[PDB]
């Protein structure tokens, strides 16, 4: 574990002075020992991290998503969707079917890849939770490069999930898309 | 241990690797639930249907028989369900499929190989090595034609353009 | 072979035979192919697979 006992691991404690959960020992990556509401006892940390990792992945795609969709609309998509972003885009996309095709293909991936893998992991398998083998670029040969990498995938991905939320919530109460939102800092001058 | 086709998934047990075109691809795992020989026969039969269908789709577009009127492939089924021919074709397919049932009963008792009917009328793949390569080529081409026939027909519905036409003008 | 051949017969009765032929529609051999994997269905299917 990258920097075990330093950045992750037993010695660390997010809520120090509070005991590290009973089921939160060292091996799981991204374990600073933070399960305040004690889900660890009731949940399968396996499913848990399948979820965390999966979420963080779809959340990164999604965050970058929104940020880029506000700089460069693909022109064909742009013309069909009329410069509509985030919430409404989903509504209009869901019409052109863009969002319908995406649903079919991601669900097919899930039924082919996701569902079966989880079933195996929970039964018990060599595969780690979230361990699809996907690196065409086998970018990290080293186990060590890869530990730093897993920690970074979890954490970059958590900023991801917190921010996709911010993006969306801000968009509901204030009109602007995320690139737009920072500009026009106050955002209450115009509900846009 | 782990299927080469799906590395994160484990190798499906019944798919040892003896059958042609077996890359351990069975994510949902039907082989574990049913006889692999029956599934192999279904694969070969559907795929042979699809290979013939994919060829005929194009051969009809380039050339429709003069005694019959000229209709795009999909528009023809509705024509011949009345012309009469449709019945003749589906009739003969049923006739051959009754002996297909008999062959399936042989298959259940292990007296016949899956997707095998001793059809090498011209002794093409009579070499052991070749029959293997041909068996691999047959299963791939079948697996491809399964996709191709569906595309051809579904494209016609969404776009009234016999494939050759559509490809010509998108 | 053997020119005229008469094959002695001691099998099922004629009534039983026509009942077998009736069995083609009453219980054909088609769907039994799709019964589950009959050796052991992987009763010891390893949890990993
Ligand atoms: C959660 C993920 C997610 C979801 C739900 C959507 C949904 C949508 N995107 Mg996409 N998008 C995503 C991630 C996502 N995007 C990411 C990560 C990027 C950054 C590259 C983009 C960049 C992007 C652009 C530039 C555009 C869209 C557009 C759209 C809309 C039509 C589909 C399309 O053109 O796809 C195209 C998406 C891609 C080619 C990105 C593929 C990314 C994966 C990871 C590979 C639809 C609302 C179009 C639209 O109508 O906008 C106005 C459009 O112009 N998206
Ligand atoms: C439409 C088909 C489909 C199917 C069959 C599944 C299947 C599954 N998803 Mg879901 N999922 C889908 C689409 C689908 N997903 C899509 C389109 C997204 C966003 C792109 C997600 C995002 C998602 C996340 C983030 C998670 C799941 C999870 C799950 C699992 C429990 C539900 C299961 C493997 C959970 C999982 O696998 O972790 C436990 C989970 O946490 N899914
Ligand atoms: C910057 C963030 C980030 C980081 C540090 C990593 C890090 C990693 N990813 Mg990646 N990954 C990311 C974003 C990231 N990923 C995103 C947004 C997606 C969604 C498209 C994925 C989807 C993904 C898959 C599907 C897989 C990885 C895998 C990996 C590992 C090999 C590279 C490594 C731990 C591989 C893995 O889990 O190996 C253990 C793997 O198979 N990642
Ligand atoms: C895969 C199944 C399949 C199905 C359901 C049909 C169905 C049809 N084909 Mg045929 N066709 C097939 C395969 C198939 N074809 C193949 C493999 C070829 C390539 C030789 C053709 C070439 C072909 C032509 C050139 C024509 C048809 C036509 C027809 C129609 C009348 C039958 C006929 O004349 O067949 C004759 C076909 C054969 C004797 C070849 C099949 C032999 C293999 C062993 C089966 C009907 C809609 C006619 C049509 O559409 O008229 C409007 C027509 O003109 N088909
Ligand atoms: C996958 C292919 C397919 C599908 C979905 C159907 C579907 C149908 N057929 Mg069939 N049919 C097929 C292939 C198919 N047929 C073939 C290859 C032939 C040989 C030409 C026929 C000949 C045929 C006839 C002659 C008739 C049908 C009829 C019907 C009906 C139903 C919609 C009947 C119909 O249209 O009335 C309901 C009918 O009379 N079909
Ligand atoms: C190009 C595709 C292709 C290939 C590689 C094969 C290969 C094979 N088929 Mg054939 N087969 C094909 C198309 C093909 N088939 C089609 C379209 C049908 C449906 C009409 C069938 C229906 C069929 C049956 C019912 C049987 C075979 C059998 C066989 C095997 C022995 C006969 C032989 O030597 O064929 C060699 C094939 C070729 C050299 C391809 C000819 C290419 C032309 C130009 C098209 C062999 C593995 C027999 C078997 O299973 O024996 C083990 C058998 O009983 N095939
Ligand atoms: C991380 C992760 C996951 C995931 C995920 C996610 C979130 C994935 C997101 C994927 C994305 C955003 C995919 C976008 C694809 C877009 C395509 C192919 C566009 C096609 C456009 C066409 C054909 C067009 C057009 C046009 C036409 C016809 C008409 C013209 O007038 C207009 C126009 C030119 C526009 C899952 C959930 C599976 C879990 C897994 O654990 C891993
Ligand atoms: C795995 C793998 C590979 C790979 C790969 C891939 C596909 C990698 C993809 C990585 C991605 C998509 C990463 C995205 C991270 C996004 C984050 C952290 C977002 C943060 C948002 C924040 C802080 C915010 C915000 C905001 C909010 C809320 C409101 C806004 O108004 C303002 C603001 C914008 C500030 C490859 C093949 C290359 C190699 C390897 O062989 C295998
Ligand atoms: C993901 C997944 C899997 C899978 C899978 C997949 C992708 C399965 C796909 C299956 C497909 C695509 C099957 C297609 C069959 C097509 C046939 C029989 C066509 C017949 C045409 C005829 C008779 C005709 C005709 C005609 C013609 C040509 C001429 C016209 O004038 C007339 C007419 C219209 C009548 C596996 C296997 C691993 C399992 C796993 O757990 C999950
Ligand atoms: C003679 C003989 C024998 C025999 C035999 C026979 C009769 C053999 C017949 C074999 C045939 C007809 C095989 C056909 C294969 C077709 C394929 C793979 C097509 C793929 C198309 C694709 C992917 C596509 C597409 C497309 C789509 C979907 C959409 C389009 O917009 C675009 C595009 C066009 C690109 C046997 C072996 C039985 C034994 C005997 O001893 C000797
Ligand atoms: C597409 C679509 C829609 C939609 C939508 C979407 C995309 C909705 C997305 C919603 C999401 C991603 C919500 C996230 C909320 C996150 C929160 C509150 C996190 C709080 C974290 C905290 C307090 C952390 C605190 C902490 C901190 C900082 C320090 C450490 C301790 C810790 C406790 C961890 C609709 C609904 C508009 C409908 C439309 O027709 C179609
Ligand atoms: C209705 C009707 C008729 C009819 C009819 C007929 C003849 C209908 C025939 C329909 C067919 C053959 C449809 C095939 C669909 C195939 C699909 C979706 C495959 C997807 C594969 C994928 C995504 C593969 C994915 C993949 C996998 C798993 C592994 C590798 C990676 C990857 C490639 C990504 C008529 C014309 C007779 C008229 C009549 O009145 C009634």
């Amino acid at each position: 574990l990258y920097k075990d006992g330093i950045i992750q691991g037993l010695g660390v404690e997010a809520i120090p002075g509070a005991g590290r959960p009973a089921n939160l020992d060292g091996t799981l990556v991204g374990d600073v020992g933070f399960d305040p509401l004690g889900f660890s006892n009731w949940l399968d940390l396996r499913w848990a991290r399948e979820a965390e990792i999966k979420h963080g992945r779809v959340a990164m795609l999604a965050a970058t998503g929104m940020i880029v969709q506000d700089a460069y609309k693909f022109p064909g998509f742009e013309g069909e969707f009329g410069g509509a972003a985030m919430m409404k885009l989903h509504n209009l996309a869901v019409e052109q079917g863009a969002m319908q095709q995406l649903l079919l293909w991601l669900g097919l991936l899930e039924i082919i890849s996701g569902v079966p893998a989880i079933i195996q992991t929970l039964n018990g398998s060599e595969r780690q939770p979230g361990d699809f083998g996907f690196d065409p670029l086998n970018c990290g040969a080293n186990p060590d490069t890869l530990a730093r990498r897993q920690l970074t995938e979890l954490k970059n991905g958590r900023l991801a999930m917190i921010a996709v939320g911010g993006m969306v919530h801000h968009y509901l109460l204030v009109g602007r898309g995320p690139i737009e939102f920072i500009t026009n800092i106050p955002n209450f001058k115009n509900p846009l | 241990d782990f299927s080469a086709a799906v590395p994160f998934l484990k190798r499906p047990s019944n798919l040892d690797g003896t059958l042609a075109g077996d890359v351990g691809f069975d994510p949902l795992g039907f082989s574990d639930v049913f006889d692999l020989r029956v599934l192999r026969e279904a694969e070969l039969k559907h795929g042979r249907f699809a290979m013939l269908a994919v060829l005929g789709f194009l051969v009809q577009e380039v050339y429709t028989f003069p005694f019959f009127p000229k209709m795009a492939p999909v528009d023809a089924h509705d024509y011949f369900v009345t012309q009469g021919g449709g019945s003749q074709i589906i009739f003969w397919i049923s006739f051959v499929e009754i002996f297909g049932v008999v062959a399936l009963f042989e298959l259940i008792q292990g007296k016949r190989d899956a997707g095998d009917f001793a059809f090498d009328p011209l002794g093409l793949g009579k070499d052991e090595a070749t029959l293997a390569r041909y068996k691999v080529a047959e299963i791939k081409h079948a697996r491809l034609a399964m996709i191709a026939i569906g595309g051809f027909i579904h494209q016609f519905w969404v776009t009234k353009q016999t494939v050759l036409e559509q490809l010509g003008n998108f | 072979l053997y020119g005229k051949y008469a094959p002695e017969y001691d099998g099922p009765t004629f009534r039983e035979g026509l009942e077998y032929v009736l069995s083609f529609a009453w219980k054909p051999p088609i769907l039994i192919a799709w019964k589950p994997r009959a050796d052991l269905d992987r009763a010891m299917m390893d949890p990993a697979r």
